[PDB]
């Protein structure tokens, strides 16, 4: 299936406070009214320039992503996981199952079978959006958690995404996947292009509205 | 150009005196802005005040006369007008006349004209009752005085009701004043937004060329910024000269209208309104002036039939100051702008010649 | 200063802009956020049991806050050599990875842990590359590692086929073969076990007692960043023109307590026209406004040198409390050297915002110019004023009609009789033709100007 | 190497000359308005009664 | 300036808003030329015959 | 090597366009003063007697 975003995937281009100021930016955005894939419950996707990624549930079936160029050994990759404990970022050379996942006893993690040469570690319904990008050896992640009053369909509205993380890795990326918690006892993928937007800033400094300046003559 | 850095400031000395010329130009245009206001508004020697008991024949000037309980002692309509319309090396100088002083000037002009007519613009102010002044102005457009004195209450009601509509139409149009504000702000913003272009250098910051380059290599990169910033400043200064030469002509026209429509009665067509000019009133605005033009407009016309002359006793008679008209069966004389027929006598006609050379003579 | 600005010895009455006033920044400050992970070296430099010399350890220190000062000044180290980089500048640099290798050797073998050495240790136990970058630290440990009767648990390799590559490691235990005869895994002549053991004993002369060694090696692959020194932070003062740096933001100005509220990820705020006007202090996380340090032109008011040599001074739109008698505050700035009176005269020297100055009350004073004398007209509804006499008045009016006709040869101005310059000037096209055409058209207009004013009569009447 | 130094002098002097000519063109237009006003006063104040 | 080429456009992008100012200046002139003609000729309410 | 020459070409071609636009601005203010005189003549000599 395919679906239509309406006004989705707007993130704060950077720090620096700001108030009521229709500020104009050039960056990598998800164009308004786009053609976003639909997935149910998954396969190896491309990256090619950033990614929008939403998801909907009350349980937690979406348990992180895996990135990289080959998703195996012989080249390095990232791995972002969340068991019922908390997030586990990790950067080694792995050996990934071609269909990697984790179970739910509640024993799991048939994800990889190798953790060699680790160069970075870290340990510690609902709509959960994420924007992933990778520039100059930094892997930036923006995110937002809005509550839907549906269960698993893409809604309409405006909600800007706030920066979360910054990782000075150096890693090359060309592909990525997803991770799901099996049954033993809905998600979308947009892509980002270089656009020019007009963001409206509130008096507290939040982005409340935007204009995509390449949609139509009025814009 | 440099922003308090001795390296850039020494390189700048090699360009001569460009930056003394730019300042001379901007000073020359900041002095003439005060000269512009002085010649529109200081057109009085005395500050005239209006009398406490204000009976002007039924005419009511209360929405254009000063109001003490208001801000800056402005009139009620001068308020509707004032409600509708720090950087690096950039400053704004205040005007020499405050807004209070200019509202004082317009209230002195307005009390001079309500009270003395056009006499104060030629010498000492001589008072005259307001309806007799209105009758003189009717004479000046070619209507007789009895037409004012017999229609006084109607003419005063029309004037009051028409001053009441200016107040609505404004309270509910000052685009020419808004545009000059907008143009100046749009230019000042473009000037500052140029302090963040490279013009072909490694950055836009002098603390970044003075931190990752040795002095022999930072000269070449500082000069590329100096050239660009000088170009941008000089473009700003040229376009201000061209915009000031246009504001100057507008103020020169405003100074002529204050002389010819406020301190006089003009005969020039469409110079002080549309119609026949009776009188004008000034009001101050943020960076300009509003004239309220009061004119006479004729209405409700009828046709009659005319002749150029009347033949009688073998002589040809012409009207002294009117037109011969016929209501179908009888012949009268009117004045040309207002219908008021009279019997043709030897007191309102004159004779010249016999009645066979004019073409169109009638017998009467 | 006015005479110098005008380039003359006589200044006529007026008001002249003469220079500028710029408040200097008393001092400067820096700032940053508290520290958390300052790296716990107290595991590699504080271990209970070190590692052999033939199988050294290898800890890969990573993203952290490293403070090499606690190392450098600890005075407990008998040897602290730095090679790629002198020691005091370590707490001011950042790399990608730091590796720390640990082992135990004799006392007089610490001189083979250096780039470009030879000997049984550097040959085949632990080899340092020839362009090393890190530092080598070593301290005596006789009381911990040496035990009566001999501590035979610290071995080293004394035979190998070939010297090690830098940072290469070899824990094998094959029987060495010196001679040509094959060994078949049994000892004998020319078939030697390759590992020997220091028998350390507490009554050994120095140079025979165990030393513990840690080799820090800073490497810089090609990542985006990593661990580095702990950029300290100094205090912060406000309400004073200051020179500040907020973790990268370099600027100048007065700092003031704010009352805006950023979002809890925004560092600094910007204005329209894009200038930094607020910051957040990293350490305490409070918003502070940044206003520019007072500055403005300086003007000199003089009655004219042919009247007096007294002078008054206007500091334009500067608050009159921060200038460095008569100090007087105006909407146009701070005036010094003129007294404020309550009278009102006709304007003489225009200061601004309704204020003028004059040399009247032998000095200089300010006041709110007067518009004119007041006048009530005796208006009533049956009164009239009629003149009984007249005057004949004659007044003059002066108008410029014309200006001086000038021409410039564009080529002789720029080059001035030089053919080398003239041929290079041809590469710009028609600039000089344009300039001469512009200047000639306004010389033709000047004769038209005076023909239109004066030749308005057909005959010459007498 | 004479050429590289001569080009900076050419660049600076050309800009000087252009600034002079632009500011003469703006000032001649102000003199023309004055001379038109003086022509109108000559016709209306000397050759008639206004 | 550039004219088709693409090596020129990225280099000219480094000069800021010099080209936006020039287009504004020329557009103001063109809008003034119609107001000139409206002010001279459209001085009449009705079309009289 | 080419960026150096292309910047010289750009500088010259931008100077030419600024000269052109500044002169059009000065020449349009002269046409406006003439159309203003025409409007006053149409008002005062065609719609009345002067
Ligand atoms: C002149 O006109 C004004 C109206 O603008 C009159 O003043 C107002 O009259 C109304 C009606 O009685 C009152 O409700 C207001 O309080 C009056 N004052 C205001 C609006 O400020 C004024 O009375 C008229 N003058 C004469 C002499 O009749
Ligand atoms: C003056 O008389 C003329 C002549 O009849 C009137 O003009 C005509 O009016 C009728 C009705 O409005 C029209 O159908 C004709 O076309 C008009 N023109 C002619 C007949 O030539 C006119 O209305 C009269 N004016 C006044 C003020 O009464
Ligand atoms: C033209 O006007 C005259 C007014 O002088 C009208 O004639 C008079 O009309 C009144 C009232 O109808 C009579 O009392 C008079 O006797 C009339 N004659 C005179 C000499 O006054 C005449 O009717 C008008 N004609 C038209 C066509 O309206
Ligand atoms: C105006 O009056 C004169 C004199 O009363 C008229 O002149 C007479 O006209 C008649 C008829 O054409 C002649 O028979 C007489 O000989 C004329 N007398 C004189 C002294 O000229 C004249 O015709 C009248 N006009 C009109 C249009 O009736
Ligand atoms: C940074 O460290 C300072 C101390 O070094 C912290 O200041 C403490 O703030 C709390 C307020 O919650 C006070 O109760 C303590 O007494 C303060 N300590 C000292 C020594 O003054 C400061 O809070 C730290 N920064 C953050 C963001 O927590
Ligand atoms: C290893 O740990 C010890 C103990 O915590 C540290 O020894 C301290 O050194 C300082 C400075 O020489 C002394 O003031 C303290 O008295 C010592 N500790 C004790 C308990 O007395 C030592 O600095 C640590 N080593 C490193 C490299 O950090
Ligand atoms: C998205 O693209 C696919 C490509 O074939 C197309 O079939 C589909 O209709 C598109 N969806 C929308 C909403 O345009
Ligand atoms: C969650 O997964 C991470 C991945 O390595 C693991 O380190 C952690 O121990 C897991 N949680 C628990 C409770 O084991
Ligand atoms: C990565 O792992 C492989 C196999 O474990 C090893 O051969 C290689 O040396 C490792 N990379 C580095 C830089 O040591
Ligand atoms: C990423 O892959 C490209 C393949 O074209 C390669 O040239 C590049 O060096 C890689 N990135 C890094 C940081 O090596
Ligand atoms: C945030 O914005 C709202 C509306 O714009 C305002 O009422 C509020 O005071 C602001 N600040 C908060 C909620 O802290
Ligand atoms: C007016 O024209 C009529 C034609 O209808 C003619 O008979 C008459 O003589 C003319 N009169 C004048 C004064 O022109
Ligand atoms: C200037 O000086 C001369 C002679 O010293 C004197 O006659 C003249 O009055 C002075 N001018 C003024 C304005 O004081
Ligand atoms: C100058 O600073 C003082 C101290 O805050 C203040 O009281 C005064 O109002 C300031 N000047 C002006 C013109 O406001
Ligand atoms: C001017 O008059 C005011 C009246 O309010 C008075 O307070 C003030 O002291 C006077 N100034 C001088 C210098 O006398």
């Amino acid at each position: 299936a395919y679906t239509n975003s309406f006004t989705r995937g707007v993130y704060y281009p950077d720090k620096v406070f700001r108030s009521s100021v229709l500020h104009s930016t050039q960056d990598l955005f998800l164009p308004f009214f786009s053609n976003v894939t639909w997935f149910h419950a998954n396969p190896v996707l491309p990256f090619n320039d950033g990614v929008y990624f939403a998801s909907t549930e009350k349980s937690n079936i979406i348990r992180g992503w895996i990135f990289g160029t080959t998703l195996d050994s012989k080249t390095q990759s990232l791995l972002i996981v969340n068991n019922a404990t908390n997030v586990v970022i990790k950067v080694c050379e792995f050996q990934f199952c071609n269909d990697p996942f984790l179970g739910v006893m509640e024993s799991e993690f048939r994800v990889y079978s190798s953790a060699n040469n680790c160069t970075f570690e870290y340990v510690s319904k609902n709509l959960r959006e994420f924007v992933f990008k990778n520039i100059d050896g930094y892997f930036k992640i923006y995110s937002k958690h809005t509550p839907i009053n549906l269960v698993r369909d893409l809604p309409q509205g405006f909600s800007a995404l706030e920066p979360l993380v910054d990782l000075p890795i150096g890693i090359n990326i060309t592909r990525f996947q997803t991770l799901l918690a099996l049954h033993r006892s809905a998600y979308y993928v947009g892509y980002l292009q270089p656009r020019t937007f007009l963001l409206k800033y509130n008096e507290n400094g939040t982005i409340t509205d935007a204009v995509d300046c390449a949609l139509d003559p009025l814009s | 150009i440099c922003g308090d850095s001795t390296e850039c400031s020494n390189l700048l000395l090699q360009y001569g005196s460009f930056c003394t010329q730019l300042n001379r130009a901007l000073t020359g245009i900041a002095v003439e802005q005060d000269k512009n206001t002085q010649e529109v508004f200081a057109q009085v020697k005395q500050i005239y005040k209006t009398p406490p008991i204000k009976d002007f024949g039924g005419f009511n000037f209360s929405q254009i006369l000063p109001d003490p309980s208001k801000p800056s002692k402005r009139s009620f309509i001068e308020d509707l007008l004032f409600n509708k319309v720090k950087f690096n090396g950039l400053t704004v100088l205040p005007p020499l006349l405050t807004d209070e002083m200019i509202a004082q000037y317009t209230s002195a002009l307005l009390a001079g004209t309500i009270t003395s007519g056009w006499t104060f613009g030629a010498g000492a102010a001589l008072q005259i009752p307001f309806a007799m002044q209105m009758a003189y102005r009717f004479n000046g457009i070619g209507v007789t005085q009895n037409v004012l004195y017999e229609n006084q209450k109607l003419i005063a009601n029309q004037f009051n009701s028409a001053i009441g509509k200016i107040q609505d139409s404004l309270s509910s149009a000052l685009g020419k004043l808004q545009d000059v504000v907008n143009q100046n702000a749009q230019a000042l913003n473009t000037l500052v937004k140029q302090l963040s272009s490279n013009f072909g250098a490694i950055s836009s910051v002098l603390n970044d060329i003075l931190s990752r380059l040795d002095p022999p290599e930072a000269e070449v990169q500082i000069d590329r910024l100096i050239t660009g910033r000088l170009q941008s400043l000089q473009t700003y200064v040229t376009q201000q000269l061209i915009r000031a030469a246009e504001i100057r002509a507008s103020a020169n026209l405003a100074a002529t209208k204050m002389s010819e429509c406020v301190l006089g009665q003009s005969k020039r067509v469409d110079f002080c309104g549309k119609g026949y000019h009776l009188m004008s009133f000034p009001q101050s605005a943020p960076h300009g002036v509003v004239f309220l033009h009061v004119t006479y407009v004729p209405a409700q016309e009828k046709n009659f039939t005319t002749a150029p002359a009347i033949c009688h006793d073998g002589k040809a008679h012409f009207p002294r100051e009117g037109v011969f008209v016929s209501n179908g069966t009888h012949w009268f004389v009117t004045q040309r702008n207002f219908y008021e027929p009279q019997i043709i006598t030897t007191d309102n006609t004159f004779v010249s010649g016999n009645c066979d050379v004019v073409i169109g003579i009638v017998n009467n | 200063e006015t005479k110098c600005t005008l380039k003359s010895f006589t200044v006529e009455k007026g008001i002249y802009q003469t220079s500028n006033f710029r408040v200097q920044p008393t001092e400067s400050i820096v700032r940053f956020p508290n520290i958390t992970n300052l790296c716990p070296f107290g595991e590699v430099f504080n271990a209970t049991r070190f590692a052999s010399v033939y199988a050294w350890n290898r800890k890969r220190i990573s993203n952290c806050v490293a403070d090499y000062s606690v190392l450098y000044n600890s005075a407990s180290f008998s040897t602290f050599k730095c090679y790629g980089v002198s020691p005091t500048k370590l707490n001011d640099l950042c790399f990608t990875n730091v590796y720390a290798d640990s082992f135990v050797i004799r006392g007089d073998e610490v001189r083979q842990i250096a780039p470009g050495q030879t000997g049984k240790i550097a040959d085949y136990n632990y080899k340092l590359p020839d362009d090393f970058t890190g530092c080598v630290i070593a301290w005596n440990s006789n009381n911990l590692d040496s035990k009566v009767g001999g501590n035979y648990n610290y071995l080293y390799r004394l035979f190998r086929k070939s010297n090690l590559k830098p940072f290469e490691r070899d824990i094998s235990t094959e029987i060495y073969q010196a001679g040509s005869t094959p060994c078949n895994g049994v000892e004998g002549f020319n078939c030697y076990f390759p590992l020997q053991s220091y028998g350390f004993q507490p009554t050994n002369g120095v140079g025979y007692q165990p030393y513990r060694v840690v080799v820090l090696s800073f490497e810089l692959l090609h990542a985006p960043a990593t661990v580095c020194g702990p950029k300290k932070s100094t205090n912060l003062v406000k309400n004073k023109c200051v020179n500040f740096n907020f973790n990268g933001l370099t600027g100048t100005g007065v700092l003031t307590e704010s009352n805006k509220k950023f979002l809890p990820f925004q560092q600094f705020g910007r204005d329209i026209a894009d200038t930094t006007d607020a910051v957040r202090d990293p350490q305490t996380l409070e918003i502070l406004d940044i206003t520019p340090c007072s500055f403005g032109g300086v003007s000199v008011i003089t009655p004219g040198t042919n009247t007096s040599n007294q002078v008054a001074v206007l500091y334009q739109d500067v608050n009159c409390t921060e200038v460095p008698s008569n100090v007087f505050q105006t909407r146009a700035g701070c005036l010094i050297g003129a007294e404020h009176v309550n009278n009102s005269y006709e304007c003489d020297i225009p200061i601004g915002a309704g204020i003028c100055a004059s040399y009247q009350t032998q000095s200089i004073i300010a006041y709110t110019m007067s518009l004119g004398a007041e006048n009530s007209v005796a208006y009533s509804n049956n009164s009239i004023a009629i003149p009984t006499n007249f005057t004949i008045s004659v007044t003059t009016e002066i108008l410029p009609v014309s200006m001086t006709k000038t021409s410039v040869d564009c080529t002789m101005y720029i080059c001035g009789d030089s053919t080398e310059c003239s041929n290079l000037l041809l590469q710009y096209g028609s600039f000089c033709t344009q300039l001469n055409r512009a200047l000639t058209g306004i010389a033709v207009e000047q004769d038209k100007n005076t023909q239109e004013v004066f030749a308005q009569v057909k005959q010459i009447y007498k």
